[PDB]
């Protein structure tokens, strides 16, 4: 019943919830090996269409 | 004793409704989660018995 408003309390709204680097990382990790999964398909797609 | 007993009754609420503005955001996104931690206590005690 209270833990979000305390949260909410809190001094610096605007600094809450600042992601880590680490986060930063692994978000472009994901993003590079979706772009690189979608470009493998789609080669095995032309390959197979011939 | 009996005006005591009254405030202490009724001052847990009016603590929250003494502070209204209704342009609100932080109560509003409190509502929210408060409604749909209810709903989905219900929903399992309906369902699951827990």
């Amino acid at each position: 019943s209270e833990l979000l408003a305390n949260l909410y309390s809190c001094g610096d709204q605007n600094t809450l919830m600042e992601e880590s680097a680490e986060q930063a990382q692994r978000r472009d990790e994901m993003l590079r090996m979706y772009h690189a999964l979608k470009e493998a398909l789609s080669i095995i797609g032309n390959i197979n269409t011939t | 004793n009996k005006l005591q007993s009254q405030l202490l009754s009724i001052e847990k609420e009016v603590e929250e409704y003494k502070n209204f503005r209704p342009d609100d955001p932080a109560r509003k996104t409190k509502a929210l989660l408060q409604m749909v931690q209810q709903f989905a206590v219900d929903f399992e005690k309906r369902i699951e018995g827990s």
